[PDB]
């Protein structure tokens, strides 16, 4: 019987609100050191993001932000936040609007309730090694539907940039459509989210938020839960076919859901009719 | 694309 | 007397930092925004490339000589408490290098003194003579961060044609730091001919040479309720001193209308 | 010197 050992107190070196540790009751791979950690998304050549403050919208409300006057909230057609921090029950799960979080040259406080993502991680995750797919992150706590996991973090690269990077395992376009378009890769420089497995059934979703900055070339990507996570589930995001159509040839979903899209035998299927 | 991307 | 705003950072500082007024009528300044880091209007690409960051590679707590930062200005500057070791040179400061997003050390090392902000508790105060002032309100040792000099960044031009040139904060083809419509506390800052804090100039996340960052630490023990204050040089005065002369009623002045006067009799 | 008034290091 091989004993799970704990192999880092905490993959993020002080720079999280919480530690996130990694462990290992599986094999004898030692703790991934082959990237940088980083926390907040970094640069490698010049990006060009406006940070003019005065190209900001921004409320001018003196509330804790909660009615619907904020000129921020009004931005996503509504404030999609709760009381505690949590995406409505309503939130479209499927096409997720854009969020505008409350910035520096609004009126309000700090504290006020349209500024979730920016306050970082809360839950207790943890990096672990699964069975089948390597390194994986899974909860330590249980975690409300609509709650804020973490944001996918890492160095933000052109579209043609992205399309000659060798290792293609950790790039996220940020926009899809054509032109000027760009990607967040976080093999060499990435956060515990370069870590989140592909699931066909998922339980946390991608959405794109705004907050110090309203450039739309360059929007954050805030993973939320989709439904009642369990404390030690997997966290795992639908990765999608711009994903698997590429992929697919290299290697083959191990999920193991009963409504596995991408595994061999579901793609095996398919060929077949 | 050439390259695999994760995307919503 | 009268506590007159609970927080005039409206909670972007670690503390919050009060305001009162015992003195006269004006109410809480509210002719600027407050903002706890610097702001751009206009295109100033600061260097953030993180490849260009010179970076160590302790395992430690960068406590020793080898980190490399501390090496970038000599040696690291900060005890074991994070206040400026007493041998540190307060006429001259050198270009303090905080650790960063590149080394391999754990954000809570020795030398992350300034990026970690605000620890003391400080408050926004009328004064009898230099309008708002910002006063201490517990014992501050000699060496401790006080709090950074935040504002609007302008190019040298731009600050030449400033209309109010009462917030300027030069960084040094020299950059400046505005805080007139944009600032934070540090706005607030009285000039004190018999001054109590020192501006270093401090990088962390960046390494871009023109956009130095200020940060003000006491250059002497200071008790509570004390008038924090700092020496603005002649760059300040020699103009200023055209439109209004010091009033710090120090016995050291160099430039109140007395000390002006005394100086011009030169013959 | 310059046209505006500057504090300084
Ligand atoms: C973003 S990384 C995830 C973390 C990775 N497992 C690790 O050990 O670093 C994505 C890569 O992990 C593996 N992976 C993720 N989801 C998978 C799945 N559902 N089945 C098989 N491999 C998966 C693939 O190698 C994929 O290219
Ligand atoms: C950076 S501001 C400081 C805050 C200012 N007292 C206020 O009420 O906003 C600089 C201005 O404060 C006033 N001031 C600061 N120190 C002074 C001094 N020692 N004597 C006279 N006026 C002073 C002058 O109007 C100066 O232009
Ligand atoms: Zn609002
Ligand atoms: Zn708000
Ligand atoms: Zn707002
Ligand atoms: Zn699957
Ligand atoms: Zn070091
Ligand atoms: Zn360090
Ligand atoms: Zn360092
Ligand atoms: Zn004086």
């Amino acid at each position: 019987i091989r004993t799970e050992k704990i192999i880092c107190r905490d993959v993020a070196r002080g720079y999280e609100n919480v530690p996130i540790p990694c462990v290992n009751g599986v094999d004898g791979e030692p703790c991934p050191e082959d990237y940088k950690y980083i926390s907040e998304n970094c640069e490698t050549s010049t990006m060009n993001i406006d940070r003019n403050i005065t190209h900001l919208q921004h409320c001018t409300c003196v509330d804790d932000c909660s009615s619907s006057n904020c000129l921020c909230g009004q931005l996503s057609i509504r404030c999609w936040y709760d009381k505690d921090g949590r995406l409505l029950q309503e939130f479209n799960k499927i096409e997720p609007p854009l969020i505008f979080e409350c910035n520096q040259a609004c009126s309000c406080w700090r504290n006020c309730k349209n500024r979730v993502v920016q306050s970082g991680i809360k839950v207790r995750l943890q990096l672990y090694r699964t069975a089948k797919m390597g390194w994986g992150v899974r909860a330590l706590q249980t975690i409300p539907q609509g709650t804020f996991i973490c944001e996918y973090v890492g160095e933000l690269i052109s579209d043609a940039e992205a399309d000659v990077r060798e290792d293609d395992s950790y790039l996220f376009d940020l926009d899809n459509k054509d032109g000027e378009v760009y990607c967040i890769d976080a093999r060499y420089y990435g956060n515990i989210s370069r870590f989140i497995n592909h699931l066909c059934d998922p339980n946390i979703i991608p959405v794109r938020v705004f907050m110090l900055h309203q450039d739309l070339r360059f929007p954050r990507i805030a993973f939320f839960s989709s439904r009642d996570i369990r404390t030690g589930e997997e966290l795992g995001f639908d990765y999608g076919d711009r994903f698997w159509d590429i992929k697919s040839k290299y290697f083959t979903c191990q999920c193991g859901s009963e409504k596995c899209k991408h595994s061999a035998e579901a793609i095996a299927l398919e060929q077949s009719r | 694309k050439q390259t695999a991307r994760m995307s919503t």
